[PDB]
């Protein structure tokens, strides 16, 4: 039971054992882009704004 | 991934004593001696080593580390 | 309020009024300056069509009917279906038929559809569909050439295009996937280059050594020697009567006996189009200077002191 | 300045640092990578 920090539905979690790389992850997000040519007369361009 | 650097619970090291595990094996089917000459005592510390899954070895086989 | 394009700076002349998008404000960097009335652009906003079903989007207050395309759109559809009441009262006829929109310029939607079946029949990319469709778009506004074949039309416009891009098709290609003739695909072609006053790049061996190799299944080697028995060949200049496609053919098959591979004149002739006494007389031109030709890298299997002749 | 660009399986620089269409020399892919930036970052050991 303890100090209550984990009443209800949650947990004391050990600080140091996450320190030591405890359940760490990595995230990666994959952004896309496209160079859309788009018709008549307008024009998608990658280069420096 | 490889075994981590110190286990989690308490800290003694730990990634030195993966290699040496293998060996033991290789010689005997006695997991239960195996971590006791590592002197992996108290089983924190063992189940780091006796739960861990080396990715890294299957993870290596692609040609391209160039990339 | 007239008086505007961003400016309201009270103290000031304006230089600049930057959009901080997380505030929902403008601001004016050398003073303080709030002054608006933010929109992060509409279209960004009425997209709040989200963790409701999107697949179908109920949200959809804006078609985008692709109007670059075209210039005049109309009116909305309607269609049969609810069991009925919707009188033909005696007939046959729920309701009422639906009705033509764009009539002067259903065949340039008609041309729309031929470019696209067209270019799929070769494996073209959207990117050439797409300078295609602007090319005759643009003839088309001028009405310079009405008279025309629209299909003869659209066909040019598909070889200007190829050509434009880079990778050029030959004529006997693209009339293989028409049914416009040789003649007035050519034809087409000038004409369009006269309306647009514009002009293409020459093709080179180069250009068509690629696809006739890779079609051929010959090895990559191979497929370098012969870019550099082609280019080395112009180089020399030995081919001052002929066409850059014949030679690049001669090429083809000049390195293909040199290999193991050994594709037949029959076999060339039918992936390149021309005829197969047109490489023989190629090849009979450019025998003489064969051991020249050929990289010093390259592998061979048969020595050119063993190369046969026909 | 150059703008490298290593490709894939071949392992070499792809050199392109123009407006010229991305395709390796010699190798046949036509996928490319932009290489690692020289400058200079850190990262804390906590
Ligand atoms: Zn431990
Ligand atoms: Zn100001
Ligand atoms: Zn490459």
């Amino acid at each position: 039971s303890y100090t209550g920090y984990n009443q209800e539905d949650s947990v004391i979690m050990n600080r140091s054992a996450v320190d030591r790389g405890f359940f760490r992850s990595v995230f990666y997000r994959s952004y896309k882009e496209q160079e859309s040519k788009k018709g008549f007369d307008q024009e998608e361009v990658f280069e420096k704004p | 991934m490889i075994i981590p650097v110190r286990c989690f619970t308490c800290g003694k090291i730990v990634g030195n004593k993966w290699e040496a595990y293998l060996g033991l094996l290789q010689a005997e089917y006695t997991e239960g001696d195996a971590l006791d000459a590592l002197g992996l005592k108290r089983y924190c510390c063992r189940r780091m080593l006796l739960a861990h899954v080396d990715l890294i070895e299957k993870l290596l086989n692609y040609a391209p580390l160039e990339k | 309020l007239d008086a505007l394009p961003r400016v309201t700076c009270p103290n000031h002349p304006d230089a600049i009024l930057v959009e901080d998008y997380r505030a929902g404000d403008m601001i004016c960097p050398e003073c303080g300056l709030v002054v608006g009335d933010r929109v992060i652009d509409v279209g960004s906003e009425w997209r709040t069509f989200s963790n409701d079903k999107a697949t179908k989007d109920p949200s959809r207050v804006g078609d985008s009917q692709n109007p670059l395309l075209s210039d005049g759109d109309l009116s909305t559809m309607i269609g049969k279906g609810t069991g009925a009441a919707s009188f033909d009262e005696f007939g046959n006829s729920k309701y009422q038929n639906r009705r033509t929109m764009s009539s002067s310029d259903r065949a340039m939607m008609n041309a729309f559809k031929e470019i696209t079946t067209m270019a799929d029949r070769i494996n073209l990319p959207r990117n050439i569909v797409d300078r295609t469709n602007n090319l005759f778009k643009q003839v088309y506004e001028q009405k310079s050439l009405k008279g025309r074949a629209n299909d003869a039309i659209a066909s040019a416009c598909l070889y200007i295009a190829c050509r434009q891009e880079g990778v050029p098709r030959t004529f006997k290609e693209i009339c293989a996937v028409s049914r416009i003739s040789k003649k007035e695909i050519g034809r087409c072609f000038k004409l369009i280059l006269k309306a647009l006053e514009t002009s293409v790049d020459l093709i080179t061996t180069g250009d068509f050594m690629s696809r006739f190799c890779s079609n051929l299944c010959l090895p990559k080697q191979v497929q370098m020697a012969a870019t550099h028995i082609a280019r080395k060949a112009v180089e020399l200049d030995l081919v001052p009567g002929r066409s850059p496609i014949s030679v690049a053919a001669a090429a083809i098959y000049m390195a293909s006996q040199a290999s193991a591979e050994k594709r037949t004149q029959k076999e060339i002739g039918d992936i390149a189009g021309v005829a197969d006494v047109t490489i023989r007389q190629s090849y009979r031109l450019i025998y003489p200077r064969a051991p020249d030709l050929f990289p010093t890298d390259f592998k061979f299997d048969t020595p050119v002191d063993k190369l046969p002749q026909l | 300045q150059p703008m490298i660009y290593i490709c894939g399986e071949c392992h070499t620089e792809n050199e392109i640092k123009s407006r010229d269409p991305i395709r390796c020399r010699e190798c046949g892919y036509r996928i490319m990578y932009k290489k690692r930036t020289k400058r200079l970052v850190v990262f804390d050991a906590r």
